[PDB]
Formats: structure tokens, sequence, C-alpha cells
């Protein structure tokens, strides 16, 4: 519900009484999918602001990966935009990662901007951090579990 | 200004894309455009 | 038209400075910092049923009990003729505008924080030299005064005259009929802050002529099948929106005009007001009219709050006061809900039912606001709150006499 002479839109929540963007929210997936069109709009904006940590709670879902380079410079906003500018009240694309892909050498690194990690711990197939590498150096070392 | 690689880019705030109602949603392609939803649909 | 408002500066409740800080000047709706002509400002856009209430103000008098002590703060004027500053807080000129920070090369003195400061308004000549632009803020302050001389709910004044409503009266007030109580309080606020309007305009009258009409429908004498003058309130499902009022027109048995004048303040003892927007509407509504002309009388010094007691020219205790009779939203509503089975609006069968509906809905208005003084003392700093404590809620004062008064108005 917006609210007039600048005051922040309300988002009405749960127990049906408009509350504001700027806080913590639980999304119920299902929720998520009848409303994008709002969500993007006014908690979007604000969830890049860092004003508005969010919570999709949504079952099991497909996870695509995305693996950049800790060297160069990314902001993973737009590899996010554009997952939630594909989710129709019918069906939603892999949720998307990105993760920065595991150096040898101690390199300098460019503060990156992320915004999507999930809670569980489904980091279960990744068998292996460095193969040939002697060391993994910045990357998550990840020993081929015994 | 100096091109480099590290330099922590952050994305806009808000999407310069489009630009929404705010009063309905009728959205637009420009700035500009927008300015006549809400001078006249809405006044 | 009028000029010498005698206002009085919100009370601490014990606290050091008054109860509001930095952020409050630039959070307020409308035109930026500027408090004059703002309360119904966040209710410009209805967008529905749903009361207007964030996470700082944590209720509906909140945008209100906030704008008080932030007015209060930076009144100086009237109290000792400067403009001083409160925290580098300071207004932009004599017009008395928005508030911007304290200008370089020529810093105003510092405000010496005092509790209930007696507003004269003659003591800054520079208002009536300057009454036009400035005059809005002469209805305000008088809103600040009625909720300052109160520690629980805006002392507002009824009255009706002896002799039925004047023909220029019946012509205006066939405008207002489709419009909730929540609505009539915007546009009345709205209509005596923004030029100097006289003491016997039709739109004064009419307005006064509108909220006494308001208080019978509030109490149940002026139902459905009683008017004041073909004007009433018809009241919904108290379990499906309460707050809806409506100022509908019928051609009914009208009551009759009482023997005498029934000038008196009333008061709502129950914390509810703060988060029923029709309690604060009916409120503000009332203000309104005493705004543009001055207190009738003195009030009544027999209960209220400790530090209204004996102020300038706004509490007497002698004869020239008119008693101030308090009430309790909910022993109102049963008592109002009462009225209507007693002509035969409602069954027998309703009477307890939309007792229970009603208490049920009253307690959501308690559940909340004690949740919300808890979270938001006092001490921390603001005040969007008020102190109200939890040992009361349903002490009910002379509720039963408001009733009695409504009898009396419209016999």
């Amino acid at each position: 519900v917006p609210r007039p002479n600048g005051l922040e839109p309300q988002l009405i929540d749960d127990g049906n009484v408009p509350r504001d963007i700027a806080g913590d929210w639980v999304y119920p997936s299902d929720v998520l999918q009848v409303s994008v069109a709002v969500f993007r709009d006014y908690v979007w904006p604000m969830v890049k602001a860092g004003r508005t940590r969010v919570l999709v709670e949504l079952g099991h879902y497909v996870y695509t990966l995305h693996y950049y380079d800790p060297q160069i410079s990314l902001d993973e906003a737009p590899i996010l935009e554009e997952w939630l500018s594909k989710i129709n009240p019918a069906g939603i694309p892999p949720v998307p990662f990105c993760i920065p892909i595991p150096q040898v050498y101690p390199c300098i690194t460019a503060r990156r901007v992320h915004y999507a990690f999930t809670s569980e711990n489904n980091n279960d197939s990744l068998f292996s951090t460095n193969a040939a590498s002697i060391d993994t150096a910045f990357g998550e070392n990840a020993a081929v579990s015994p | 200004v100096v091109s480099d690689p590290q330099s922590m880019k952050v994305t806009p705030i808000v999407n310069p894309s489009s630009y929404v109602c705010n009063v309905c949603n009728a959205r637009f392609s420009t700035m500009s455009a927008l300015s006549e939803h809400l001078r006249s649909d809405h006044r | 038209a009028q000029r010498q408002f005698f206002g009085l500066t919100y009370n601490f409740y014990g606290q050091p400075a008054p109860l509001f800080d930095l952020n409050d000047l630039q959070e307020l709706a409308g035109c930026y910092a500027r408090p004059w002509t703002s309360r119904f400002s966040h209710l410009a856009i209805s967008t529905g049923s749903l009361p207007v209430w964030s996470a700082r103000y944590p209720s509906v008098a909140s945008r209100n009990i906030v704008v008080n002590t932030l007015l209060g703060a930076h009144l100086n004027p009237f109290a000792g003729g400067q403009i001083t500053s409160h925290q580098g807080i300071t207004w932009r000129d004599p017009v008395l505008s928005s508030l911007a920070p304290v200008p370089a090369i020529q810093p105003p003195p510092v405000w010496a924080v005092a509790e209930n400061v007696l507003l004269d308004s003659n003591n800054y000549p520079t208002y009536v030299l300057n009454l036009s632009s400035m005059w809005p803020i002469n209805q305000d302050v008088h809103i600040m005064t009625m909720w300052a001389l109160s520690d629980q709910g805006p002392i507002y004044h009824l009255e009706v005259p002896v002799d039925p409503m004047p023909a220029a009266t019946t012509a205006a007030l066939m405008a207002y009929t489709g419009v909730p109580i929540a609505h009539l309080a915007q546009t009345a606020y709205r209509f005596a802050g923004q030029l100097p309007q006289s003491p016997d305009s039709t739109m004064v009258s009419t307005i006064r002529w509108l909220s006494a009409i308001w208080f019978g429908s509030l109490t149940g004498r002026l139902n459905r099948s009683r008017t004041c003058n073909g004007f009433y309130f018809e009241f919904a499902k108290p379990a499906l929106n309460p707050d809806q009022a409506v100022l509908k027109w019928n051609d009914g048995a009208r009551a009759a005009p009482p023997a005498a004048a029934q000038s008196s303040y009333i008061r709502c003892i129950s914390p509810h007001w703060q988060h029923q927007i029709v309690e604060v509407a009916g409120a503000l509504m009332s203000q309104s009219v005493t705004a543009v002309t001055g207190l009738p009388a003195l009030i009544d010094e027999a209960t209220l709050p400790a530090w209204s007691q004996g102020v300038a020219n706004l509490t007497g205790n002698g004869q020239g006061v008119v008693p101030c009779l308090d009430y309790n939203p909910v022993p109102m509503a049963a008592a109002r809900h009462l009225q209507w089975r007693q002509d035969g609006l409602i069954t027998a069968a309703q009477e307890a039912q939309l007792n229970n509906d009603y208490t049920a809905y009253a307690l959501t208005i308690e559940r909340h606001l004690t949740a919300m003084l808890v979270a938001n003392p006092i001490a921390a700093g603001r005040m969007p709150i008020q102190p109200f404590n939890a040992a009361d809620f349903g002490q009910a004062g002379q509720t039963a006499a408001a009733v009695a008064l409504a009898q009396a108005m419209f016999v």
C-alpha cells in the first residue's frame, strides 16, 4: 500500500497489517510468484540499498551456479534482477548463485557485491577445489573428501 | 577516471530502465514520459 | 477576524528535554520540516480501511502526539518574544515556516528548556502584524493546547444553541453527506488552517453543528430514527470496521432544541483514542471550531492532569468554567448499542452480540498500545505512545454522565 506526502510504502505483512520495507522479511515463495512485479519495484530497490535483508522461503529449488573471477570486480545484482524478471505466477528459474573461482596464489581481490546466499549447506557436490593446483590460496580449498 | 580491474562495481539502487506510475503503475521508457502520466491521468 | 490564542506547551512526564529528537524534523509528511498544516497529511491519499501507522509511529494519534512536543520545543515566541533554537534548529524567518538548521553569521539564542510554558500570543507583536500569512499556526497551537491540557485524550468542546439550525447552515451541511468522520476531520481542520475566518462565518457554525451532531451519533441518541435536523451517522458492524461513520441524510422523526445551551468539554480517558482514527478525528474535528473562536469559557479543574492545574486563561476553577465530561470508548459504544435496542433498530439478540464483537475489537486496541509502550518506553527519547500505564484501559470515569449529556443535548 502506497502512502501520501513522502512516507514509506507499507508492505502488507502476514497478520494483514501493512508494515514497512526497511527491515527483515520472510517471503513465502508462492507469494513471491504472484507478486514479483511489486517485489522488484519496492522491496528490491530496498535490498540493494542494503536496508532490507529478505529470506525467500522456497522448499527445494534447482540451483544454477556461476563462477566468476575474484581478481576482477563484479556486482552480482544483474544475475539476480534477471532471475527475478523470469518468475511468473507459474514457474521460477533455477535460483542462481555466483561463486568466485578458487585461485592458486594469494591474489588481491576486487570488492564484489553479492545478494543471494543459501542458509542450508547445499555445497555437497563440490568434490574438489583445485585438483591440479599444488594448493588453493584464495578460493575455498576443498580437499577430496575421504 | 582511471579504468581498471578491481573497483567494487555497484548497480544503480533504482533500475533506470523503466519508470513506474506511482499512483497507478503504467510504466514508461523515459522519465519524461512518466511526467505525462502523472500530469495527465493522475492530476 | 481573530488573533489572541492562549496556548500551553506539552508536559515532559519527568523527562529531561522535550520528547523528540533530530530525526523528527525531517520525517514529517507534506511540507519538509514545516510542522504547520501537517497532522492530516499522511492521510491525504486513502488506499484502504487499514489505519496508517509505521514502525516509528506505532499508532494513529502517533503522528500528532509527536508534532506536539516538537511544536512546543520551538515555541519561544508568544511566550518570550525571541525566536531561540533547540539543538541547532530554528525557524527560517518571522513568518515561522519550516525549521532549518541554525543560520551562521547571526545565530539565535539557545532555548531554555522548560516544561509547560504559557503562551500569550500577543507577546509576539509580529504575529498580528502578519496575520494573513501565519494563520495556520494559530489553529495548530490551539490543537497542542487542547492536547496538552490532558494526560488522557484531547479535550474538545460541544455546544448546540437553544434554537434550531440556521437556514444557511442546513444548506451548507448538505454537501458532506457521504463523508466518513475520518474525512470530516480532515476537511474541517484543513479549512480553519489556511486563511483567517470569522467567528460567525457560515462554515464555522456548520462545522460546529457537525461536531455536536456527531457526538449524539457516537452516543446513539442521534441514530437512524432520531436526527438532529435530518443529519446523523450510520455505524457499521464493529467487527467489520467500526471506524466508518458517514453523515447520512434522512426524513424521519427529528429531536428538538434543548431548553438551554449544552456547552460542555468532552474527553476520552481510555488510552484507546491513540489507535482509533475515529476518536482522534472526532477530537480534532471539534478543535477546528474552538480555533477560529477561542474557548467559549474556561475548562473545569475538577480532574485533569497534575500540570494543567490553574492555567493562565485556559483552565480555571471558579464559576466561569464549563464542566468536562470524560468518557471511555468501550462503555460508550456499549451504551451506544443499548440506545439502538431501545428504539427498535437492532434485536434484543444483537444487543449482547454487538457488545462482544466490539469489546473484542477494543481489546485489539489495548493489546496493541500495551505492546508498543513496552517497545518504546519514554526514557529512550521520544514519546510516540505517551505513557498511559497498564493499570487503566477500563476504569471508565463519568462516561455515564456524558451519555446523559447527549440525552439532554437532544430532547
